[PDB]
């Protein structure tokens, strides 16, 4: 519920479920994405963290308008995801899509 | 973390535990660390009674606020990464870390 | 960076505030007080301080800025534009292929750093631009 | 005539007292970007800053950090104060803040990273896509205190008459604090 920091120049929104925001191949398939940011992340179980904060802090500043905002959608292995998502749990609009980005059809 | 060594943190508690002080001056015993390393040596500290568990790591400052440090009797820091760690200067990595984190913190009474 | 932020020690800081979106530093005391970030309730207070100028980019194709697009000069497009619409262009947005005669399929465009006032401008430019904001948009 | 080499390690008090860290200006930090194991070096630099503010608190530090999470252990430092200038570049965050204005508008990344860097005025005689970028590329961003005699006007009358006479472009001010692009209704005052 809070939708702006401490200063006011920023947005978030509630804390969502791993498995609310998370979408397939047939939930990615009917639910159509336009005018939204893809991100495709490369790595394993071995592969160390990046940090996706600061990569979704900027988009959400409070000097824009809100229906400017963007969907934002990260396509990658499901472990590496897993292994992440505990800091990436509390944002909105962050779709996961297991795979590789490398595939054709989950670019489509 | 899950590679690393045991303790025997048993002598730690044990002589607080000596009947020649008052009960009513026992102390209780709170452990702060990743959950891995706790379950780990869990097997040998199910036994004893006035002691927490806090998953979590000892550098974050909420968790310090959480187990009220500034109104503890004493701190201990304790490293089971001096083993592991190759370099010499850098096995007192955590216990560095943590000591100047917690000289640093900022407490309101 | 490192020599930039020696010479001027609030470069890292603007940059921090330009790029990140305004990372006051009692969000950072929050942050390193936290190490994550937690809910809270509304605060009437969010605003009045986020009144800035957002970083886009513009289209001279069409709009007003077309008729000084058409073969004009960078430099008046940008007095026009910084006396009407607050505006401040530091750079142009330019197709690889616009300057060549030949027209191309190509779409890629590369940047020029603050153009001078006598430098020919071409229609299918975009520009950079600082802006206002409105809070009753949504 | 402008650079000085000595051997010694960051950790020994005795050469840190050696290069007379105690006058220096700055103390700078840089990092293998290329490690194999990004912890690893994260921390070497986190002790190699331990070591500088234990021989001298009051030093400036400007290091780079890997990671944002070993980036926040430096801030449990009681020697580490933002207000002196102690600059945690940490380059994943700033690469992803980058990269984020650059998804908000394409191109920006690069406007950004050549404003940082110095280069030279270079020109190409044949008119190439090279010709009109090194044209541009050659402008850095500076700072510098203004003149009296803009005081009492506007910030866009300033960047307009910065711009026609001067041939200089104003981006941001200090108001009597950094302000970026402010509006027509704050005014320049002295000491700006
Ligand atoms: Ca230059
Ligand atoms: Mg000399």
């Amino acid at each position: 519920v809070k939708k702006y920091d401490s200063t006011g120049m920023f947005h978030w929104c509630a804390p969502k479920e791993i498995e609310k925001v998370i979408l397939t191949r047939s939930e990615a398939a009917m639910t159509v994405l336009s005018g939204h940011v893809v991100v495709c992340i490369f790595g394993d179980v071995s592969s160390a963290l990046i940090g996706l904060r600061n990569l979704v802090m900027p988009l959400r500043a409070s000097n824009f308008h809100y229906h400017e905002l963007k969907h934002i959608v990260f396509v990658g292995s499901i472990e590496y995801l897993k292994r992440e998502w505990e800091t990436l749990h509390n944002f909105p609009k962050v779709s996961i899509l297991p795979g590789t980005p490398l595939s054709r059809a989950d670019l489509r | 973390d899950v590679s690393s060594a045991l303790i025997g943190l048993r002598n730690l508690v044990m002589p607080l535990r000596a009947s020649n002080f008052h009960y009513h001056e026992l102390k209780h015993i709170v452990f702060v660390g990743s959950i891995e390393y706790l379950k780990r040596e869990w097997e040998t500290l199910h036994n004893f009674p006035k002691v927490s568990i806090l998953p979590g790591t000892p550098l974050s400052r909420a968790d310090l606020r959480a187990v009220n440090i500034n109104l503890c009797d004493m701190c201990v820091i304790l490293s089971a990464n001096q083993n592991n760690i190759d370099d010499t200067s850098l096995q007192d990595k955590e216990c560095i870390l943590a000591s100047l984190n917690i000289k640093s913190m900022q407490f309101d009474d | 960076l490192m020599s930039a932020t020696y010479f001027n020690d609030n470069i890292l800081t603007l940059i921090r505030t330009l790029v990140t979106g305004g990372a006051t530093p009692e969000l950072e005391a929050l942050i390193a007080e936290e190490n994550a970030l937690r809910g809270g309730y509304s605060t009437p207070q969010t605003l009045a301080n986020r009144d800035r100028c957002r970083v886009a980019q513009l289209a001279l194709l069409d709009g007003p800025f077309a008729d000084l697009g058409d073969g004009g000069c960078y430099g008046d497009l940008f007095c026009k534009a910084l006396k009407t619409y607050n505006m401040l262009c530091f750079g142009i947005y330019r197709l690889r292929d616009a300057h060549l005669s030949t027209p191309s399929q190509c779409t890629k465009r590369y940047v020029i750093t603050n153009p001078p006032y006598e430098f020919e401008l071409v229609p299918t430019d975009l520009i950079f631009c600082l802006m206002q904001f409105d809070h009753n948009a949504g | 005539t402008q650079v000085e080499f000595y051997q010694g390690s960051v950790l020994n008090p005795h050469d840190l007292a050696r290069v007379k860290i105690e006058s220096a200006d700055a103390c700078l930090i840089l990092a293998n970007k290329y490690c194999a194991d990004p912890d690893a070096e994260d921390a070497s630099n986190i002790m190699r800053v331990i070591s500088i503010k234990n021989y001298h608190p009051k030093i400036r530090i400007i290091t780079q950090m890997l990671q944002y999470h070993n980036k926040a252990h430096l801030l449990n430092i009681p020697s580490w104060n933002w207000k002196e200038g102690d600059d945690a570049i940490c380059l994943a965050e700033l690469k992803l803040g980058f990269i984020a204005q650059s998804c908000l508008a394409q191109g920006l990344s690069t406007m950004l990273a050549n404003l940082f860097s110095m280069r030279s005025f270079i020109k190409i005689e044949e008119d190439t896509w090279q010709k009109y970028y090194l044209e541009g590329v050659s402008n850095e961003m500076y700072t510098e205190y203004l003149s009296s005699a803009f005081v009492g006007l506007s910030f866009p009358t300033v960047c307009e008459l910065c711009f026609v006479k001067l041939k200089l472009l104003m981006i941001a001010i200090e108001y009597k604090r950094i302000l970026i692009n402010p509006g027509n209704h704050l005014k320049i005052q002295e000491g700006t």
